[PDB]
RNA sequence: AUAUUGGCGAGAGACCGAUAGCGAACAAGUACAGUGAUGGAAAGAUGAAAAGAACUUUGAAAAGAGAGUGAAAAAGUACGUGAAAUUGUUGAAAGGGAAGGGCAUUUGAUCAGACA
RNA sequence: CGUGGAGGUCAGUGACGAAGCCUAGACCGUAAGGUCGGGUCGAACGGCCUCUAGUGCAGAUCUUGGUGGUAGUAGCAAAUAUUCAAAUGAGAACUUUGAAGACUGAAGUGGGGAAAGGUUCCACGUCAACAGCAGUUGGACGUGGGUUAGUCGAUCCUAAGAGAUGGGGAAGCUCCGUUUCAAAGGCCUGAUUUUAUGCAGGCCACCAUCGAAAGGGAAUCCGGUUAAGAUUCCGGAACCUGG
RNA sequence: AAACUUUCAACAACGGAUCUCUUGGUUCUCGCAUCGAUGAAGAACGCAGCGAAAUGCGAUACGUAAUGUGAAUUGCAGAAUUCCGUGAAUCAUCGAAUCUUUGAACGCACAUUGCGCCCCUUGGUAUUCCAGGGGGCAUGCCUGUUUGAGCGUCAUUU
């Protein structure tokens, strides 16, 4: 990085996005089976290779 | 020192992002991606990668056409407009 | 037994059938009989089970209680009744889920289409 | 905000497809303002961001809460 | 494999023969739409034979 | 067919601490390393996988199908056999029992349950009925959920509403004379169902 | 609300261009007001309606288009009939139904009787 | 008339029953490894119903103790049953470089029967 | 003898408690095993005659999973070093502030960058896990804000090299060739004053394209400003390219 | 004598066997013949009042049109005019559409959101420069149209 390609910003970008614990309300609706964010991401405990 | 001393020096990608597919499989120098082949015309595959081709055939995406295909062939590609009735 | 050779007896094909029958279907499913004044009167046997009717419970422990069904709660398989509920320990109140195969019904709301409805199933109305 | 009050600066979030040029007559299209000069990027969500220096005839803060926020 | 007072056997196993196995399982089938079949011939030729 | 071997997995040979299974490649996962197509082997294929191509049916000389059959339809008058049998009969006046043709008329079931009743049918078809219980089994998931008896077997010579009156009480079957099948005859391999034959087919019989 | 599309249809070329503006200031607006209201499905209910006004008005622009061809060759591909790429090259039935000069002379000569035995 | 471990649609089974059955009954070709080709998991079950524990009390809190719900909390989102290895407490007993075992009986503990 | 399924039967057992598990209690059998009581449990299950097999485990450096003894043990000892006090907090060897003692000693433990990472940056909130003592702190957790360019880079150019095209090989996936045995193209203005662009000169025969964030290359500086941006904002003063 | 060790049991731990479940798997059989330059399969990025997945979709984005049904949706909020009705709905059906960036993938490129050309149109005092809106330009091959090349070659000029 420093001067990255639009592609990756925007892959970089999505993966922000992606990046945010389990919205507490679907924990509530009928037959909701998601305890938690399973595919969640740390950036220094798996590097998303590119 | 072949071991971790030489690891560290691991820090220039040999395979980007490939545009057919999207894997980082897509050879810089070569300029052809390593799972699909592109822009080989034609799709990589081989017969004796079964969980390979599994792992990518039709089906495995939206088929955001083919969907609808056995439908539109059940009422026999019927072209027009639905009429009216009553309650 | 069966004996046409488009139904099937297959239990696991039912329970998947049940399950995830569609909102449209789950309303037929969601049928309830019609009372004994009732289903005399329309010559009717039973219904799907619409919002606004009046109801009677006659199993369970809610049994003999009636009401106006609040709503169809179709995605639950179940039906509540403005006036059979639950106050939980902190006072709030709760509504108690019915199932329409243990009501009665004993006034239907009646729609252009509820009428003709039953005017199909060769009933009659009032 | 604080570029509404004190830069006299309208900030839109833009649409991704559109170039420098599209953003100022837009802007100057649905707001009356005549825009000075217009700083653009690409936010870290993937969204653009406009920076909208309007001419010194405008009041931008007066400008914001036309368009009715605060 | 060459023992007691057998006789010499020829049992041609050697090529991946489970690879070309037919079980006519089928057969009580093609039997019931063969019937249909000519069934449906005889209908549609009107009067002639079969 | 495929199965437990969908797996590079190669063994890592002797020399390594560990037993000589083959083991799943690579790495970070957890599978990895782990004893493959082994029948022994979780996830492994079992022994001698089961094959389509067995053996199912069998091949019983026509002739002697005749010889059980016949046999079995002699059982079916000695009445100790089918009281031996399950069937209750010490109530029903002689047998064989034979019924009026009348019967293969009977067009509906409350008609035709009647009639059974009233020849002696009564004490057997209660039988089943209070015999219904839920299949022990797995096979209770495998759409074989219920079990109960044999009803009694009503043989007719010709079809003139009676199978039909008759297909929803509770284990009674009926049958034409022409055919008979051994399975009916003698439910389970045991002789002497309780029959009821129309006099019609008792005298086609012979 | 949320406009009706039988009465969408009813309005001009050109009332219906302008509802579509109106739309999209009024939908402009609401997104103002979206973040400072913590919940605004109103919203949702005029992003619907814009696409229903969008498509009364492609709507009948291609049933303008469709009627000033119907009835000769070459009409524009995405109005021809979709059926399948195959369904498309297949023999129309005229020429597949076609037979040779000295074969229609056979068949009409000697066809398939209808015959019966018994008697 | 023949073929069909593919596709769309269906009826079945003396099939497997969550370490089985397809790798996947679950956000499974996922998560995760690998430069790449490729490799590739684990993971179902509160209850009829959340009625998912109001209120008090100790606590910084988590929680504990009461209460309360419920057919049951010997079901408390660690959730049906809840074996074994292995562990804590309580009770009983034995132990001079292993322990366990066989025949026999003392002693302690425990118990069936049979009596009229 | 024992298991999973199948035919028959006992109109077998059961929510008034099936199955399962527990039990140095009872009984039958030489034995495989079978039977009962009590406890736990909560929806099914068994006897007999037959049928059937993915039918009996202590071992296979067996497979998966779980668990011990080892053992509160080896150990947590490289990189000179810590100290007093206040503040905060339930809590302070370890956080903040002040004081002191030191270190790195510009070949830096300073001030920036290229690759690589991708939000770790910044603020607020905050300690369940994580940071092999700790934790009120953090690159952690929660919630948010933040990356502004005519002039900085890219973009243009060509380098090794890569690689379409007429072609020539190859059964074919494709291999060869890069101006090659090819009918390979676009420019300046006149001709227009039906009218917009046909024909009038003449050149020019170059013969794709990719390939450098260190090579080549049009042009911006200072001052001020932010929690976090700045040759990018603001201020002032310039310069380049096209028109 | 205790601690300690060992054995049995009771309660409580650890662990997840067993039993009972099963919207799954497997195998058999029957019926059927429908991908794509009218842009397929596949990819990337996005879209909800409050979503990170799975599912759905495409800037008309968990959807638009139509048709059937006949009142829901539901975790909360919401609409409230949607209830004797051209009408609820995370309904069903589906014949009409929208369908970002792509992909055989087609103006050229592509580790670039890189760089041309043509037509229409609008704005900027503009046939030439800049900017917005629309519509276009791959390859091989077939039939045809038109414009042509060769002393390949016929005839006709005076
Ligand atoms: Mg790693
Ligand atoms: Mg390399
Ligand atoms: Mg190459
Ligand atoms: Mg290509
Ligand atoms: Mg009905
Ligand atoms: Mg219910
Ligand atoms: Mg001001
Ligand atoms: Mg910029
Ligand atoms: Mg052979
Ligand atoms: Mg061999
Ligand atoms: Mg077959
Ligand atoms: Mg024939
Ligand atoms: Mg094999
Ligand atoms: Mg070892
Ligand atoms: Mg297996
Ligand atoms: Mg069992
Ligand atoms: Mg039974
Ligand atoms: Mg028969
Ligand atoms: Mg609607
Ligand atoms: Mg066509
Ligand atoms: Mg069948
Ligand atoms: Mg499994
Ligand atoms: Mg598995
Ligand atoms: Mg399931
Ligand atoms: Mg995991
Ligand atoms: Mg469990
Ligand atoms: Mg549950
Ligand atoms: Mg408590
Ligand atoms: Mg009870
Ligand atoms: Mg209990
Ligand atoms: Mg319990
Ligand atoms: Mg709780
Ligand atoms: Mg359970
Ligand atoms: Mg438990
Ligand atoms: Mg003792
Ligand atoms: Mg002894
Ligand atoms: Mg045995
Ligand atoms: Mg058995
Ligand atoms: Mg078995
Ligand atoms: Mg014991
Ligand atoms: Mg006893
Ligand atoms: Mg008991
Ligand atoms: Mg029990
Ligand atoms: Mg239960
Ligand atoms: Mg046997
Ligand atoms: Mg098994
Ligand atoms: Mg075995
Ligand atoms: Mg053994
Ligand atoms: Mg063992
Ligand atoms: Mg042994
Ligand atoms: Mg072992
Ligand atoms: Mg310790
Ligand atoms: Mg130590
Ligand atoms: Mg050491
Ligand atoms: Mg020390
Ligand atoms: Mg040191
Ligand atoms: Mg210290
Ligand atoms: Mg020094
Ligand atoms: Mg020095
Ligand atoms: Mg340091
Ligand atoms: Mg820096
Ligand atoms: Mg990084
Ligand atoms: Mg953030
Ligand atoms: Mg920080
Ligand atoms: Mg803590
Ligand atoms: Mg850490
Ligand atoms: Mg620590
Ligand atoms: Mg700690
Ligand atoms: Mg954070
Ligand atoms: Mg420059
Ligand atoms: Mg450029
Ligand atoms: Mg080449
Ligand atoms: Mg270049
Ligand atoms: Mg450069
Ligand atoms: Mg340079
Ligand atoms: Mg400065
Ligand atoms: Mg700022
Ligand atoms: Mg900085
Ligand atoms: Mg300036
Ligand atoms: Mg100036
Ligand atoms: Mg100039
Ligand atoms: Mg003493
Ligand atoms: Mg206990
Ligand atoms: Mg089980
Ligand atoms: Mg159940
Ligand atoms: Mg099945
Ligand atoms: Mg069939
Ligand atoms: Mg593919
Ligand atoms: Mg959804
Ligand atoms: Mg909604
Ligand atoms: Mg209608
Ligand atoms: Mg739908
Ligand atoms: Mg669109
Ligand atoms: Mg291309
Ligand atoms: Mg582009
Ligand atoms: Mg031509
Ligand atoms: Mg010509
Ligand atoms: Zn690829």
């Amino acid at each position: 990085a420093a001067q990255k390609s639009f592609r990756i910003k925007q892959k970089m970008a999505k993966a922000k996005k992606q990046n945010r614990p389990l919205p507490q309300w679907i924990r509530l609706r009928t037959n909701n089976t998601i305890r938690y964010n399973a595919k969640r991401r740390n950036w220094r405990r798996t590097k998303m290779n590119i | 020192g072949k071991g971790t001393p030489s690891f560290g020096k691991r820090h220039n990608k040999s395979h980007t992002l490939c545009n057919r597919c999207g894997r980082r499989s897509f050879h810089v120098q070569k300029k052809t991606c390593s799972s699909c082949g592109y822009p080989a015309a034609k799709t990589r595959s081989y017969n004796w990668g079964a969980k390979a081709k599994r792992r990518h055939t039709t089906g495995t995406g939206r088929m955001r056409y083919l969907k609808h295909v056995s439908r539109r062939f059940k009422n026999g590609f019927q072209t027009g407009s639905a009429s009216k009735a009553s309650a | 037994a069966k004996q046409s050779l488009d139904v099937s007896s297959d239990r696991r094909k039912a329970r998947k059938a049940y399950f995830t029958a569609p909102s449209s279907q789950r309303r037929v499913l969601l049928s309830a009989p019609l009372s004994k004044e009732l289903r005399a009167q329309y010559g009717i046997k039973a219904l799907p089970i619409r919002r606004d009717d009046e109801v009677l419970v006659v199993r369970g422990s809610k049994k003999g209680q009636e009401g106006k069904i609040s709503s169809v709660y179709r995605l639950k398989f179940a039906v509540q009744v403005d006036k059979v509920t639950k106050e939980k320990v902190n006072g709030a109140s709760v509504p108690i889920n019915l199932h329409p195969s243990k009501l009665v019904i004993t006034k239907l709301h009646l729609d252009k289409d509820r009428k003709a409805l039953i005017q199909r199933k060769g009933g009659k109305l009032e | 905000m604080k570029k509404v009050e004190d830069g006299n600066i309208l900030v839109f979030q833009v649409s991704m497809k559109a170039n420098k040029y599209q953003i100022k007559k837009a802007v100057k299209e649905l707001y009356e303002v005549d825009v000075l000069k217009v700083n653009t990027l690409v936010r870290p969500n993937g969204t653009k961001k406009a920076y909208v220096r309007l001419t010194a005839d405008y009041d931008a803060l007066d400008i914001a809460n036309r368009i009715g926020y605060i | 494999a060459i023992s007691k007072n057998l006789p010499i056997l020829k049992n041609h196993f050697r090529k991946h023969w489970q690879e070309r196995v037919k079980v006519h399982f089928d057969q009580a089938g093609k039997k019931v739409s063969r019937r249909n079949a000519r069934a449906t011939r005889a209908a549609k030729i009107a009067p002639r034979p079969l | 067919e495929k199965a437990g071997h969908q797996t590079s997995a190669e063994s890592w040979g002797t020399g390594r601490a560990v037993a000589r299974i083959p083991r799943v490649g690579g790495g970070g996962t957890g599978r990895s390393g782990q004893g493959a197509f082994g029948n022994m082997c979780r996830g492994g294929r079992m022994f001698a996988p089961t094959k389509t191509w067995r053996k199912w049916n069998v091949k019983v000389n026509h002739n002697e199908k005749r010889y059980a059959t016949a046999s079995a339809i002699a059982a079916t008058a000695v009445a100790s056999l089918v009281l031996a049998r399950g069937h209750r009969v010490e109530k029903i006046p002689e047998i064989p029992l034979v019924v009026s043709t009348d019967l293969e008329s009977i067009q509906k079931t409350k008609e035709a349950v009647a009639a059974l009743k009233a020849v002696g049918a009564h004490s057997d078809l209660l039988k089943v009925l209070k015999s219904k219980k839920l299949r022990a089994g797995k096979g209770k998931y495998r759409n074989r959920r219920w079990t109960q008896r044999r009803g009694p077997l009503v043989v007719y010579a010709e079809d003139n509403g009676i199978v039909k009156a008759l297909r929803n009480v509770p284990g009674v079957e009926t049958a034409n004379v022409a055919s008979l099948n051994l399975l009916q005859l003698a439910p389970g391999a045991h002789l002497g169902r309780f029959v009821i034959w129309t006099e019609a087919a008792f005298t086609k019989l012979d | 609300a949320g406009v009706k599309a039988y009465e969408l249809r009813t309005k001009s070329k050109e009332q219906l261009a302008s509802q579509l503006v109106d739309l999209k200031k009024e939908l402009a607006e609401l997104k103002v007001q979206k973040l400072s209201r913590p919940s605004l499905p109103k919203i949702k209910t005029v992003r619907k309606s814009i696409a229903c006004v969008l498509t009364v008005i492609n709507e009948q622009q291609r049933e303008a288009v469709r009627q000033l061809y119907k009835g000769k060759k070459y009409q524009p591909k995405d109005l021809r009939a979709k059926k399948t790429r195959a369904l498309r090259r297949a023999l129309t039935k005229f020429e597949a139904s076609q037979v040779t000069e000295k074969q229609r002379k056979k068949q009409i000569a000697f066809p398939q009787r209808k015959y019966a035995i018994k008697a």
